[PDB]
């Protein structure tokens, strides 16, 4: 920089006046005095990274490498529940062995090879398969602890009890567990350990297995746990369980890889004090499961109508299935929201009882735990609006409940934490412990093999489990011989599907097979077969796996029902009342022609099936059955069967059905390949790092491992991976989801990719050939999945310019087919890699914009415009060739920098396309939205996607709604957004007496309001589709229709809560004097302008008191309490300040001040004629006016005086270059207009004319006010009315009157000004919403020639 | 009898079938009348119908009087409404225990839940809870049994001599049982509670999510995500709920001024303090002996149990019970404060050359409102209210207020003798003087002042400790902060601290207000949680242990291992061991610092290391826009990062370093 006298200098940013003054008092930084303070920071953050090395985390020698180092460095930031020492002996010491780790060849390499023969893959990828088979890492990060150990760990953190002592005593003794002590298992501890044992940093990272004599008994890792007792070493961890301070590990295996017969180990004496139990997982045993979001859309990725997928009876091809699965689920669907609607008493129209409504919101915050404020609130059915504490969670729990019953759809299964099969699969004299199923042999892979009739099926991999379920209908099964449980459960009944979340492809689901029942007591435990982690690429330590197991029919044994009879008749319980307790009601709707009313025999047998002899049943007729009967083992347990016709199959059937036809797309001929193949997918990286290089070796040369930079930089290379691990996912999802669909642009052609008619197409098979390498879709968007989900392993994918600025160009090139190798080398691209840091440097605090306005892209173009001295106007956007990409990473090349970055916005902003699509893809898991603001978006999204496709818009969005209807056949998806978001709007729209702020003249309001707004870059907002304006709209509007009650109807708010405040203060003082004091009033804080609360958290015992209190004060001081509600209204309008005593104003003073009779009046008023609300929308403007959205802020720059006034008061904004920005669009007679509302500096103007090509803005009032000192956002409203602001100040009054003088004497259309109520744009979309209904609109499907 | 009768019969012998339904529900013969006095009034004619000349066929009862329709709801409340033309609900603002008739009803409902909690607690939950569940008992037949209980001796006083007093007893304990549901739901709310429920729906829900996301593990709810009550057993939270409050006067537990029991002390704050002390208490290897952490927290607990006796029964309680129960406090408690550093950047511009220039500030948001300085704030605004109206200071009343403090110093100088030791001399010749300082403490803006905190304020915070001879310490911090507050008034006055600009309790904190707002805080309790919002999250300022935090809190408790840190061989570099061991050593290898001053130096340097998170950087005002550790910006972070460790460069001043970067943490 340049000084006033014209010496230079430098100015720093971000450094305060403190600390520079520290170096030189003047304005001015020297090159010295520069040099001063980055010579500081620089060497005593270096000093202090080398202090922390020493105190903290320890010799970094003893890490695998520098790079290795920052990777292991959060071991030091580890927490947990730390355990009690101190009390007996050594406490503070235990016993490790490290272990070599068991890194085997596949035992069945032969057979994998064989499979893959017939995958109709290409011949390098199945070498590669192979050989990635050839080294398998059995025991990742796997560790096993004995019982002892266990026993000490779960006492020593405060969780023993005297069951688990005697699940202990039983574990001890190989006894089996009964019901009761199930959740008290000895599931493997998912701790972690980091210390300094004699100034070595030992890290451990693994899984703690507990080694019951049940599991190793009759097994060859007895051998190894026998040792651990015997030689008091509590846990035992493999080498990758350490990663750093292992001793040499200690070899336990035969050159045949068999484990030694007997064992001594080198034992590693740790310390207690630094071990903790990271995560206290609980005991899930076998339960209703709620199904992956992800596995359930990536099965359609391994679908080809080339194969022939067979289920009993029925026969798909690749399409059919799709229907097939879509058709199944979005039964399901069908029937949990039946079910709802059962709950709510939907009427054909779509109107519910009150009565069911409030009676499920009472019972939900009964089971959560509520207030009795709140839910007396609820209890009294006052309508949702006038209960200001709780609208919102009201509201909250109504589309939480309608979401979980259309989406959040379950099968049979449970989370499950994997085991090594280490030396457990194979087996040594008589095994007593593990309930053996089949004929003791290894656990297998997934390998292809003949079926009878000379037909390829996969056979499912292998699997050990602890099958809860199996345990409590048949106890004594570990008792029983394996030919009696063989032939009792159907083997169609031990087969299960097991997908990992996130599933980075079809790998990580596997089809298994159960072979053996674990003990019960090691919980929520799976053992698979031994090449698993290679497959799924999953560690030891990784998160619990999920699986979904088959639903079962049991045949109870002639004694149960014989007991169970003499208990129904013995207990007088009434052969209707079991009719009354049944409301499934199986048979009443269709199977009662014979049965009609004379059947009595077969509702008592399903009631005795399924509540009393039902092991998991809420309605307690089971627990008192078993207090003196016991129940007995079931004599067969069956997979329970489905029919073809949907209808037929209640949601068990629809369940096991969905459950056989993944099996049939698991177990395929076909889909072996997808099955086997690792899930590394190495194109993308190996580019990567060709054409930038490998950053795994690195070298510390100056010092750089310690210096603060370097370690800044590491830090956001490592947290890149966070944020894009899910939009890869989801981008990855809809790709298997949509791959039918031909979307496509409609008229505009990238210049690469896959293009159909002109248009670029989207979600085809295989990508474009370059260089003689095609690569599947699928296998890029995995790729950059498993990069970013690995991201912590190996930082590469940030190497490649690939991050939240560039993903969305990256991920629509991947799914229009442009090969991966350009992707690569045009993201990578020097100047788009210097647009990204630009872009994140530019939207800092610390460094201030030269020209607010201008966009980073704005100011890259310009740099490069001067560079290149050539104008971004003349510059094209083309489609190059690699080696111009790649040589210009490589050495520069001149002309093209221009190019590339028009080339780069056009696909910006097609990108943002092809992402409004996905965001309106995800009804299958997020639903309808959270709140009815998400709601009213999805809605306007959905309307605006549609009228782009029907207007013909050239870069729109083609064939988008054949996700939810295609092949005229509704899709999963289709029927997920039927029961949730159009469900939910039908609610609202149907019912305008309960939900006001859902009643379609609020939504309309919001509409119109943003339709009023201006979007920067010159766009007109539209229907509300931003989320802020959103916000602030509902939390303004519910002041705005509140502002309309007697009691808040107060003028001079700021006086009236000054006395309020006043007269507060003055009872504190008087409750000194007599020595009894009022709850409520005691925890009032008085700031110099408001009252209230601190916004600290508080129980449910100190909500309820302060309520209480203020009931106690309602009754004693009723004037006080009334002018303390007031305030409480006029102070923060309801909403959730950091002052808010809302939630503790008792409803009887809402119910007492009619607030029923003001909200039902308000309710029909607003039912015929919206004419009410119209005052609102400036107010809201004039309130909220600092919001750079309602008010944009014009540059000053750009403004232009006006003769006789001066600038402040009314200026002129002339349409131009620099003003194009807030043009929102063209009226009927193609006249540009502009937005009404307009700050500038800190004043607030609305458009009053239009002169030619420019508009007149005239200052106007705000209203509100704003003291953050108090936390006081007063707003000012009038229902029905238009209202004058009571803060402005009075020279501010003087001088906006004397503007109106002014405008109104020279103004006039004499003058050449038009009035601005003239110009209203001109919208297109209005007749297609109007012509057309939300519906319609979802599914299409009209009919045309 | 003289039961109402119906008005649309008006002067018959029919009587008010309705009128008898209210009565039996409002349970007030008076209230009654009244209500259906305004069920006759014009407006519900016209709302709900004419039922006093036409007969209404839909909203009517037998007799032709609008019905009381009675909804009772899943939790057996019942409430009474009228049903109108409209369909609209008339609600008819019945309250629940209508027997019980204090005006501070509140804490009355308290009293007598609270000791049939105690009762059924004592009973059933004094040997273990985690079996019982409150559901092996009965509630009615225990509410029956203790009124029973409660009543035998009182009906035995009745018997003796008949006086009313004791029958109005004998009722009150039959009212007690006459509600013995709503106070059986009250109890039930109390022990479900306490033991925390296990929800495996949305857990596996949100746990998918996070997965889908990719939250890895533990990443998926941070450690400060979950509140520190729920580490607290069942157990442990009803044995810390049943604590009594000390009488402020006779020093002993206070009795329930409504049925002479004990009236016990809020579990919320009984938890906070004990946070408060027990935290950052960890297993060390101190001297080869292996410290358990429940004796440090005993210990503990036995030192404040001499400041606060309404903690000397909880120590009993940890002496007769079990090991287990031991463990289960420990870990109840075994916890590390985790306290949130917010940096808050300010740009200005200069006066005249009108260029920019900023400020960086970090505050400590966790204790930041903190129960001593938010009343030091509370002072400054009560301040403004009564000395500067409008912003004009009454330097009247100031000056009033200084002549009463030299007067007091005078009248101190005057009667001196060492003659007077005992509290009761001190009183005996200065209670009117110590009045005259609550009153112009109040007059400055202390309105909370009471007297009971004065005592504890010119006690100097010694309770058990001065015993006999205690005249002199109070005197002493008598005139002490007597003399203060003259040379603070003539700051005040002659404006070398101006109190438009600078707040002057936070002035003379250390030299009067803290120990003032110290003593005013040792008798109100604080049921807040320690907690901080930060970006629509609400974070708890209390989390369980991780090893930095251990070694750190070693480093504290137990520096000798940084002596052998410095023993090893890649240890022996360590400048920050030195440092904070005091054996800071100059360019030839001597001691900077003798042997005095190296002691002291070391306490000091251990005492200011602090272990904090980052919680967010913020242009001031605007906290809406504010960057955690995800969201903030390479540059934002640098400059950050650059001011924290140059920091210590300015004189009063200290380093924040942060650690190596903990990988993708
Ligand atoms: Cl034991
Ligand atoms: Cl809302
Ligand atoms: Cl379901
Ligand atoms: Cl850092
Ligand atoms: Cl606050
Ligand atoms: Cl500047
Ligand atoms: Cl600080
Ligand atoms: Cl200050
Ligand atoms: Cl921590
Ligand atoms: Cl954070
Ligand atoms: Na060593
Ligand atoms: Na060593
Ligand atoms: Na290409
Ligand atoms: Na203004």
């Amino acid at each position: 920089t340049v000084n006033k006298d014209g010496n230079k200098g430098f100015h720093f940013h971000g450094l305060d006046k403190s600390i520079m003054s520290e170096y030189t008092d003047d304005i001015q930084l020297t090159e010295f005095d520069i040099s001063h303070v980055v010579s500081d920071f620089t060497l005593n953050s270096i000093l202090a990274s080398i202090e922390y090395t020493k105190l903290f985390t320890g010799d970094p020698a003893n890490y695998k490498n520098m790079v290795d180092f920052f990777k292991r460095v959060p071991a030091t930031y580890t927490n947990g529940t730390n355990l009690r020492l101190g009390l007996e002996a050594n406490d503070h010491l235990f016993d490790v062995a490290v272990l070599e780790n068991i890194v085997k060849p596949s035992a069945y390499l032969k057979e994998i090879g064989e499979s893959l023969k017939l995958s109709d893959l290409s011949e390098a990828e199945k070498k590669y398969i192979l050989e990635a088979y050839e080294d398998v890492n059995q025991t990742d990060a796997q560790a096993w602890i004995t019982p002892k150990r266990w026993a000490f760990l779960i006492s020593r953190t405060g969780k023993w009890n005297s069951k688990y002592q005697s699940v202990y005593n039983k574990i001890l003794k190989s006894e089996s567990l009964d019901a009761s002590e199930m959740k008290l298992a000895a599931q493997p501890l998912k701790g972690v350990y980091f210390g300094l044992v004699n100034n070595t940093p030992t890290y451990l990272k693994y899984s703690q297995a507990v080694l019951l004599p049940q599991l190793v008994a009759g097994t060859q890792l007895q051998s190894l746990a026998d040792a651990m007792n015997k030689q008091d070493i509590g846990e035992s961890i493999v080498l990758d369980g350490v990663k750093v301070g292992a001793t040499t590990p200690n070899i336990v295996t035969d050159e045949n890889g068999d484990i030694l017969k007997s064992i001594s180990l080198n034992p590693l004496t740790l310390s207690n004090a630094d071990w903790k139990l990271q995560q206290d997982l609980p005991v899930k045993t076998i339960k209703p499961t709620l199904l992956g979001s992800q596995i359930q859309k990536n099965i359609y990725s391994s679908l080809t109508d080339e194969a022939t997928y067979t289920i009993e009876n029925e026969a798909f091809n690749g399409s059919g299935m799709f229907q097939a699965i879509n058709d199944t689920v979005s039964a399901m669907s069908n029937l949990s929201i039946a079910g709802l609607s059962s709950e709510l008493g939907k009427d054909s129209e779509g109107k519910i009882d009150k009565r069911k409504l409030y009676d499920m919101l009472e019972r939900e915050m009964l089971d959560k735990g509520s207030a009795i404020n709140l839910l007396k609130s609820i209890q009294k059915n006052l309508p949702i609006e006038a209960m200001p504490g709780i609208k919102d969670k009201l509201y909250n729990i109504v589309f939480s409940k309608i979401n979980s019953a259309a989406v959040k759809l379950k099968t049979n299964g449970g989370s499950f934490i994997q085991l090594s099969n280490f030396g457990l699969d194979k087996q040594t004299a008589d095994a007593k412990g593990i309930t053996w199923l089949v004929e003791p042999s290894d656990l297998k892979p997934p390998v292809i093999e003949k079926d009878a009739d000379g037909k390829n099926y996969i056979r499912p991999g292998q699997i050990f489990m602890s099958h809860v379920q199996i345990a409590k209908l048949v106890p004594d099964y570990a008792k029983m011989d394996s030919k009696t449980l063989s032939s009792m459960i159907d083997p169609k009944a031990l087969r299960a599907i097991g997908y990992r979340i996130p599933n980075q492809g079809q790998s990580s689901n596997d089809p298994l097979q159960i072979v053996g029942i674990l003990p019960e007591a090691m919980g929520d435990t799976i053992v698979a077969y031994t090449e698993i982690p290679t497959k799924t690429g999953s560690d030891f330590d990784i998160d619990k796996m999920y699986v979904m197991l088959p639903n079962f029919k049991v045949e109870h044994t002639k004694k149960s029902f014989k007991l169970a009879k003499d208990y129904i008749a013995q207990n007088e319980i009434t052969v209707e009342e079991m009719y009354d307790e049944l409301e499934d009601h199986g048979f009443n709707i269709d199977d009662i022609a014979n049965g009609e009313e004379v059947t009595e025999s077969a509702i008592t047998e399903a009631f005795i099936k399924n509540h009393i002899l039902n092991s998991n049943s809420e309605l307690e007729y089971h627990n008192d059955f078993v207090k003196q009967h016991n129940i007995d083992a079931v004599n067969k347990i069956d997979f329970l069967g489905y029919s073809e016709e949907l209808h037929k199959n209640k949601s068990e059937q629809l369940q096991n059905r969905l459950f056989d036809l993944y099996w049939a797309v698991l177990t395929n001929e076909k889909t072996y390949g997808d099955l086997i193949t690792p899930i590394d997918f190495p194109h993308v990286k190996d580019e990567i790092k060709r054409v930038f290089g490998d950053n795994s070796k690195q070298t510390g040369e100056n010092l750089k491992f310690h210096d603060p930079l370097y370690q800044l930089k590491l830090k956001f290379t490592y947290a890149g991976g966070k944020s894009g691990v899910g939009i890869t996912a989801n981008m990855l999802v809809d790709h298997n989801r949509s791959k039918g669909i031909d979307m496509q642009f409609n008229q505009y052609n990238l210049g690469v990719g896959h293009t159909q008619n002109g248009n670029t197409v989207f979600d085809k098979e295989y990508s474009e050939e370059l260089n003689g390498t095609r690569f599947k879709i699928k296998d890029t968007i995995s790729a950059f999945l498993n990069a970013f989900v690995d991201n912590a392993k190996d930082p590469y994918i940030n190497d490649g310019n690939f991050n939240t600025y560039t993903s969305s160009v990256a991920f629509m090139l991947i799914r229009a087919g442009v090969h991966p190798d350009w992707i690569i080398s045009f993201i990578g691209q020097p100047v788009l890699r210097e647009l990204a840091d630009f872009t994140q440097r530019y939207e800092s605090k610390i460094i201030p914009k030269e020209d607010v306005g201008k966009s980073s892209f704005d100011i890259i173009v310009e740099k490069y415009e001067t560079i290149n001295q050539e104008s971004y106007k003349d510059a094209e956007s083309r489609a190059f060739s690699l080696d111009t990409l790649q040589e210009s990473i490589e050495v520069g090349v001149h002309g093209i920098d221009l190019d590339v970055l028009k080339t780069f916005k056009g696909f910006q902003e097609q990108a943002k396309r092809l992402n409004e699509s996905v965001q309106l893809s995800r009804f299958d898991t997020n639903g309808s939205g959270k709140n009815i603001l998400d709601l009213i978006i999805l809605k306007n999204k959905i309307k605006n996607l549609y009228v782009s496709e029907q207007t013909q818009q050239k870069g729109s969005m083609m064939n988008h709604f054949k996700k939810y209807h295609n092949n005229g056949k509704i899709t999963s998806l289709g029927t997920q957004v039927k029961n949730t978001l159009l469900f939910t709007d039908d609610i609202l729209n149907n019912n305008p007496s309960l939900f006001l702020l859902g009643s379609k003249p609020i939504q309309d309001l919001v509409n119109s309001i943003s339709n009023n707004l201006v979007d920067s870059r010159g766009g007109s907002r539209g229907l509300l589709t931003n989320e802020d304006v959103g916000k602030l709209f509902y939390k303004e509007v519910y002041k705005y229709i509140m502002a309309d009650f007697a009691p808040f109807k107060v003028g001079d708010p700021m006086a009236y809560i000054k006395d309020t405040i006043f007269d507060l203060v003055n009872y504190k003082t008087e409750d000194k004097q007599y020595d009894s004091s009022n709850f409520f009033i005691e925890n009032m804080t008085v700031y110099e302008n408001s009252f209230g609360i601190t916004n600290k958290n508080k129980s449910v015992d100190f909500q309820d008191r302060l309520y209480r209190s203020a009931y106690d004060l309602m009754m004693e001081n009723p004037e006080l309490a009334n002018k303390m509600f007031i305030s409480s209204f006029l102070m923060n309008g309801f909403e959730n300040k950091l002052i808010d005593i809302k939630e503790y104003i008792p409803y009887q003073w809402f119910l007492e001040n009619d607030i029923r009779s003001f909200i039902e009046s308000k309710n029909t008023g607003l039912k015929d004629s919206s004419e009410s609300l119209r005052s609102f929308e400036e107010q809201f403007i004039k309130n909220n006016s600092d919001s750079n959205i309602l008010a944009p802020k014009v540059s000053q720059s750009v403004i232009k005086s006006i003769k006789g006034i001066k600038s402040k008061h009314v200026f002129e904004l002339p349409i131009n270059d620099k003003t194009k920005r807030y043009i929102l669009g063209a009226t009927e007679t193609k006249e540009e207009v502009l937005p009404n509302y307009v700050k500038v500096g800190s004043d607030l103007y609305r458009l009053k004319a239009y002169r030619e090509k420019s508009g007149v803005y005239v200052r106007t009032n705000k209203l509100g006010f704003e003291d953050p000192k108090s936390f006081l956002s007063i707003k000012e409203y009038k229902f029905g009315t238009r209202t004058g602001g009571n803060f402005t100040g009075e020279l501010t009054k003087q001088e906006l009157v004397y503007t109106n003088q002014w405008v109104n004497e020279n103004i006039t259309l004499a003058n050449g000004y038009i009035s601005a109520d003239s110009r209203t744009v001109d919208n297109p979309a209005d007749k297609i919403l109007e012509q057309n209904s939300l519906e319609n609109i979802l599914f299409s499907q009209n009919n045309v020639v | 009898a003289c039961k109402i009768e119906n008005i649309k019969y008006k002067g018959k012998e029919v009587e008010s079938k309705l009128g008898s339904q209210l009565i039996d529900i409002f349970n007030d013969l008076d209230r009654a009348k009244e209500e259906y006095d305004k069920l006759s009034s014009p407006e519900f004619i016209a709302k709900f119908g004419d039922w006093i000349n036409d007969e209404v066929e839909r909203n009517v009862n037998e007799d032709g009087e609008p019905l009381l329709i009675q909804d009772v709801r899943q939790d057996s409340s019942k409430h009474y409404f009228f049903i109108l033309k409209n369909g609209e609900r008339f609600d008819l603002l019945t309250r629940e225990f209508d027997s019980f008739t204090s005006p501070d009803l509140t804490n009355e409902i308290k009293e007598i839940t609270d000791q049939l909690s105690y009762y059924i607690y004592n009973k059933h939950f004094s040997s273990d809870f985690e079996q019982v569940e409150g559901a092996k008992l009965n509630i009615q037949n225990e509410i029956s049994q203790f009124v029973k209980e409660g009543k035998a001796p009182v009906q035995a006083a009745y018997n003796k001599l008949q006086d009313p007093d004791i029958k109005d007893l004998l009722d009150y304990y039959d009212n007690i049982e006459k509600h013995s549901d709503e106070f059986e739901s009250e109890i039930v709310k109390f022990f479900s509670e306490k033991k925390l429920i296990i929800k495996d729906a949305e857990l596996e829900d949100v746990t998918q999510e996070g997965l889908n996301e990719g939250l890895q593990g533990g990443d998926l709810v941070q450690a400060f995500e979950k509140n520190s009550k729920d580490n607290a057993t069942a157990n442990v939270k009803l044995m810390l709920s049943f604590l009594p409050k000390i009488d402020n006067l006779t020093g002993e537990p206070a009795l329930g001024d409504y049925l002479n029991k004990p009236v016990f002390r809020s579990f919320d704050s009984i938890h906070s303090e004990l946070l408060e002390v027990l935290s950052d208490i960890t297993t060390l290897h101190v001297q080869g002996e292996v410290l358990d952490v429940f004796s440090s927290m005993y210990n503990k607990i036995k030192e404040l149990a001499d400041f606060k006796k309404s903690f000397k029964p909880l120590l009993e309680i940890l002496d007769t019970i079990d090991e287990q129960k031991k463990t289960e406090f420990v870990q109840a408690f075994y916890l590390s404060k985790i306290n949130f550093y917010t940096t808050t950047i300010e740009t200005l511009e200069t006066e005249d050359q009108n260029n920019t220039l900023t400020t960086f500030k970090v505050q400590n948001v966790s204790n930041a409102n903190n129960p001593i300085s938010s009343k030091l704030t509370e002072y400054y605004t009560n301040f403004k209210y009564k000395i500067l109206p409008g912003g004009k200071l009454n330097k009247g009343k100031l000056k009033d207020l200084q002549s009463t403090v030299t007067s007091l110093l005078e009248k101190t100088r005057k009667e001196n003798n060492p003659k007077y030791k005992s509290d009761s001399d001190f009183y005996e010749v200065f209670e009117e003087g110590v009045v005259e300082l609550m009153q112009v403490f109040e007059d400055l803006g202390v309105d909370s002042i009471t007297f009971e905190a004065m005592d504890i304020f010119l006690k100097q915070f010694r309770f058990d400790l001065p015993e006999n001879n205690a005249y002199k310490i109070m005197y002493q911090q008598y005139q002490g902060k007597l003399t203060n507050l003259n040379n603070l008034l003539k700051d005040i006055q002659s404006n070398k601290i101006n109190p438009y600009k600078i707040n002057p309790f936070k002035n003379y904190s250390n030299l009067i207000f803290n120990s003032l707002a110290e003593a005013e805080n040792y008798f109100i309790e604080n049921n807040n949680e320690s907690t901080i919002f930060s970006n629509g999250k609400t974070y708890w300022n209390f989390a369980r242990p991780s090893y930095i935090s251990n070694r750190i809190n070693t480093f504290k408790n137990n520096p000798g291992v940084l002596r052998q840190l410095l023993n090893t061989s890649y240890g022996q570099s360590s400048l920050w061991a030195k440092h904070l061991l005091g054996e800071e050593k100059n360019v030839t290898g001597d001691f900077v610092l003798a042997g005095n001053a190296r002691e002291s130096a070391s306490e000091n340097r251990l005492k200011s290391l602090e272990l904090s998170i980052f919680n967010s950087l913020q242009e001031k005002d605007k906290g809406a826009e504010g960057n955690d550790n995800g969201s903030i910006s390479i540059v934002d972070q640098l400059a950050d990062k650059l001011n924290k460790v140059l920091r210590g460069g300015t004189k009063n001043g200290t380093s924040i370093y942060s650690t190596v970067t903990p990988g993708d943490k």
